[PDB]
């Protein structure tokens, strides 16, 4: 109950940003096409670093 | 003079060093 | 010493590090053979060892 | 006005002296004081001339002139209880010096204070240095190892030692060393752990220490 | 009159007024209301306030402890985090403990604190206390340890008496008489 | 083996852990347009498997699982 | 009349005049408001004030915390974050500790840091300590070092003698007299 | 009247003038408010001071870290981004408790970066360091190697006495009189 | 007057005129507001003036960094673009250190790149360093190659003293006296 | 406006002397006073010439010209407790010089110190430079390993040396190399990693046997 | 106006000597103070013609002129603590010039320096040369070899010297250097890395070196 807690919740502080930044800006997606996946590798080969150790 | 200080060792290494003398 | 030392397989589990100097190695291995606690024989040909 | 009513409130921790050469010496007693007086030679609300002396620096001030001067020399302390007539803890089993160039010892010396009246050189015996440090040390229980060699002894105190006896031998050595100095018997407090931590080892001219059940070392003979 | 410092605090210039009358030297606080403090010197005592300033790193910075970096108001605690709360409150309670014993003046004790030995299936390891101490002079100071040790022994699961180390001093001379101000 | 599955369930949710991070995001900008009728079921996946792919995490975990217990 | 720096710190203006008048020039801290410091030396004494600027790598900066680079108000923070703002708080609490002892000025200490064996079914190894101190003269400072590591031992999980090291030195000489205007 | 140099920063500007009073050159410095800074010299003296320009490689760069190139305000951190960002906090506050030792005015500390840590399951390898210094002139310099060496030891987990190495020298003679002017 | 370069910044302009003066010709540093600099030179010299400028390369490009190749806004950071930062400062950051030795003018420092250590099953091999320095006239510049390979050598993880290469030189003759104008 | 009066509050730091080429002579301690008054005139308010001298840099002047034209010399120090009277502390067993040129050194020696007024020979002994040396290092007990060999003997301080050690032998050279000076006697501190401090042994048939000093050493697993 | 007056507050770290070829020269004492004295004189703010000379390059100059009029020639060093009066170091075991001879030499080089007014040639010896090379290079406990051959001795220094061991060595050579000259006995420092560090190995007459259990290194001798 170390890491468990730690991986329970930056999955769930992603979604408000990476979901709350298309609300702000709406108040054009080619260039935001590549934005999108350049972070989501980066959480996923975070977990899989304390998953594998 | 001679002699051993054991600080927990195991009965091979004991007997072992009386096997000198 | 001129012959051939031949040392069994459950006595080469042991280890050793030092500074050592041979010149009349038929006294030393005597009394080294108490120390680590061992025994030898020397066959005419070869030097037997074992644990 | 005078220095004594430039000082602070308590007229007691200092003492002024005149000296011979047209100064006015301050003698204080303690580096917390010295630094009092000294600020008010800082400030510069004095017009004339002045030093401040005291006990440990004025007696390393003059065992440098008495490195080149007087090499080869056995003393132990310079006593400042009336700083007018100094004391001198000459030795006695290591001179062969006789009055009259002890004489001329004294006139050097006079010269180097201007502010004392006469010095006064009384020999002291140096086995009687020794027996009350081995005496004292004694007392308090303490382990240790004499090395006498040629011109002074040398104590060891090492191992593992505990909290209270390093209080109560640091308060001995620091009162030892106030009254005799530490020019000729050395303390040597060292605190250090189990050598050979939790190794099994074979004391006593022909020594080999084992690191593991199937690992014997051979270094210097234990 | 010349200014050293200025936006001081409260708790923060009654520190640096005892130490310049440690040196021979008076100074003046001027409040200043929303700024904070302000530390004046004369003009020729100044070369030496300046001296000190350095040696003694003035102005001093708060107490620091284990609680402010985890604070109880952030929103996720680990369970190592609760770790470093709980032990880091038994830790500040026995200096506050300390010092309504007879002769002490002030202490600071510090506890070993071990988080790896939990998430792991290692066993934890023993409890190591270190503790300071300033007594009043006069005081007979070699049998002040034989309370204390059995005091802090008992406090915990199982420390040993090696385990703990107590290393307590006398106060220096006290300081009474005024500095005295520069006559010109 | 109660400790082998009890560790196996925590990379059982470690790896998983990205992807509900992709379940949610698809359904917001569908959310964000008018077409909410339809499912995101099919637009989950093709982003659920290029986080696969050029992440290598094919490579990533098999290599990582063996690791743990032999040295080179 | 020429300056030297200006924008410079509260923290900085007071440490930037104690070094010059160490080496017989004298300086003045103008104040300009909420613009910060300024410091002027006169015209002949500006050839030599530019050489131990250089010499002394002078403005001085701030001190590095490592809790500065982990910051708490993060909302998710690693382990490894954790753990290296863990000891970055002993490391502070035990230096802020040691000047209340008889005679230390200023210490600073460093702790080892291990992050890396923790997660691993290796055991983390021994930790080490490294200990500096600035003395009031005077002192027989050979017996000092005996009870400085015996505070430091027992307050950690377990260390040995040989692990840890004081280096001390004691203070240097006093500056009391003012430098002096350069007549002409 | 030629100028040499304009928009400088406060601090690349302070270096320039000790370095040209070094080859008895005399330049003025005049403030430009928000647009830096200027340096004008004499006109015989122009053509001699474009040469150690060149040499010396005015203006300085300002002096890089490597937590510079990684921000602290990342959204996503990589464990080898996080151990660079910590071993490089620890190198810059072991360089500024080595500047505070008897008789040290500058010093600068570079530590081994282990980069395939986590990703391979080999361990991580020893730690080698290496230092510098300058010290005050008239110090035996050769008896001060053996104190930086003993501190460098218990500063790191396990490092060995042949994966320490400290240079160090004394410092150039004192530069303390003005150049002088041009007469035409 | 005729102008060969214009358009030039503060760092460019400063470098043609330190090149033509060594060749016996002189040149006008004009400013020109926004547009940078430009260098006008007189008409008896202008033959042998673009004649040196086909030479040198001037005018000179602004010196290139690996990490600019890779920004850290590039949100998408491999672990082959994550070591080329991290490599790409350590050779900033020891050529910024080596400047500070006793009598070093420039330098410049080469470091051997490994990137795919990580992913494959290979153990990275060692590194291989290299250093250009240019020393001050006059100095026994062979007795200085041993102080820079004990002081690189430990600097990494493991590397020999067959994998070090120094190659240093001394500086050219100073140029002081002025060029002198075309009379005609 | 004299010149003792430009220097600080205190007239006791400074000694100003008159030479003999009408130059003035200012006589500092140590190096940081030093600088105190090379900043004075360094800034020129004083309208004459001054020179400031020292126990080092004088003493560093005067040994390169001794190095130039009296080569292979047995000298120690030259003590300048008292400026107008300095003491030459010469070696008596590794010299060959009459009374003849004994007077052609000092009037030679004085042409170069235009402060001194005459220079004073003395022959100091060579065995108590070294038994003074070894006496005083048994004193704090620590390992040493004696080199002798002709024109200078050398004590080599090695091995896994604690905070203790090191902190005693380093203040116990610089007293040493105020009397005598690194001319004769060298002292060579240095950490290597063995807990066997400086001393190793081989063993075979007998006991162990001390081998010779060499600058290889075992390395110690403990 | 005067030359002396145009330098530094400072009036003792030069000399100014006049010369023979009407110029006066100045002696300065390092490279430092060498482009001191030329940026005043470079700029032109003085009326007369002049010359700096220092104490390394009126050494390297005059050895140009040396192996050219007289090579095969055995000297050691010029020295110039007094600059009317330099003194030039000749070998002893190593020239067959006569006494006349040497003073036609003295006369030519004369000529070459017109601040000075004589010269005084005295004749050091060559084997104390190296014999306090040797003694000075056993006080600093360095591990060293020396070769002996014609024309020069050389010392080499191997081995894996560490920290300590490399700046003894560094300062004294230069303080050799200085006195000596590097014309006769030239020094090498050499570091190479350690074979035997972890390794197990025999020594004496048949040595060997064992990098692993099944594995020998017999080094050529």
């Amino acid at each position: 109950m170390d890491d468990l807690v730690f991986a329970g919740n930056k999955a769930l502080y992603l979604v408000l940003i990476l979901s709350g930044w298309p609300t702000i800006v709406a108040t054009c997606l080619f260039l935001l096409s590549g934005w999108y996946g350049e972070v989501l590798l980066s959480y996923g080969r975070q977990v899989i670093f304390l998953a594998l150790a | 003079g001679s002699g051993f200080v054991a600080k927990d060792d195991s009965l091979r290494t004991f007997f072992d060093a009386m096997a000198l003398q | 010493l001129k012959e051939p030392v031949i040392v069994s397989k459950m006595a080469a589990r042991k280890k050793i590090t030092g500074n050592f100097e041979f010149h009349d190695p038929n006294a030393l291995l005597e009394k080294l053979s108490l120390q680590l606690g061992l025994i030898w024989y020397f066959d005419g040909q070869a030097i037997y060892i074992y644990d | 006005a005078e220095l004594d009513s430039l000082l602070g409130q308590e007229k007691e921790r200092f003492q002024v002296l005149p000296g011979r050469d047209k100064m006015l010496y301050v003698a204080a007693q303690n580096e917390r004081d010295t630094l009092w007086a000294r600020q008010v030679l800082a400030r510069g609300d004095y017009d004339k001339n002045a030093r401040v002396i005291n006990e440990n620096e004025e007696n390393k001030r003059i065992s440098i002139w008495l490195d080149t001067y007087y090499p080869q020399l056995a003393y132990y302390r310079i006593h400042f209880d009336e700083p007018r007539k100094p004391v001198f803890w000459l030795s006695r089993q290591r001179n062969t010096m006789s009055k009259k160039e002890l004489e001329v010892l004294s006139q050097k010396l006079r010269a180097l204070m201007p502010y004392a009246d006469s010095v006064n050189i009384t020999l002291m015996d140096d086995v009687t240095a020794a027996g009350q440090a081995e005496a004292g040390l004694k007392q308090q229980a303490l382990p240790y190892s004499r090395r006498n060699h040629k011109g002074g002894v040398t104590f060891v105190i090492q191992g593992a030692l505990d909290d209270v006896e390093i209080l109560r031998a640091r308060q001995f050595v620091d009162s030892y060393y106030r009254t005799w100095g530490g020019r000729y018997v050395q303390f040597a407090i060292e605190l250090k752990d189990d050598w050979l931590k939790g190794r099994s080892f074979q004391y006593g001219a022909e020594g080999y220490i084992k690191m593991s059940p199937g690992h014997w070392y051979f270094p210097s003979p234990l | 009159d010349k200014d050293l410092l200025k936006g001081l605090d409260q708790e923060q210039a009654n520190e640096v007024i005892a130490v310049l009358q440690m040196h021979n030297i008076e100074a003046n606080k001027i409040d200043s209301g929303k700024l904070g403090y302000s530390i004046t010197v004369a003009e020729p005592d100044f070369t030496a306030a300046v001296y000190w300033i350095k040696t003694y790193q003035l102005p001093p910075r708060p107490r620091v402890e284990i609680a402010q970096m985890f604070p109880a108001d952030s929103l996720v605690s680990s369970p190592r985090a609760e770790k470093a709360r709980l032990y880091s409150a038994i830790e500040q309670r026995l200096e506050q403990s300390l010092q309504t014993m007879e002769g002490v003046l002030s202490a600071r004790v510090h506890i070993s604190y071990d988080i790896d030995a939990g998430e792991n299936g290692r066993p934890p390891k023993p409890v190591h206390l270190s503790a300071l101490a300033v007594y009043e002079r006069g005081s007979p100071l070699a049998h002040q340890i034989s309370d204390i040790k059995r005091f802090l022994k008992n406090s915990f699961a199982d420390v040993d008496y090696d385990n703990i180390s107590v290393v307590l001093s006398e106060r220096s001379d006290a300081q009474l008489q005024a500095p005295g101000t520069p006559v010109k | 083996a109660l400790s082998e599955i009890k560790s196996a369930f925590k990379i059982g949710f470690y790896l998983y852990l990205p992807f509900v991070v992709v379940d949610l995001v698809v359904s917001s900008v569908l959310l964000a347009l008018g077409m909410m009728m339809m499912s995101p079921v099919t637009i989950s996946t093709p982003i659920k498997l290029v986080l696969f792919v050029a992440l290598d995490g094919w490579t990533l975990l098999s290599k990582g699982l063996i690791l743990q217990y032999m040295d080179i």
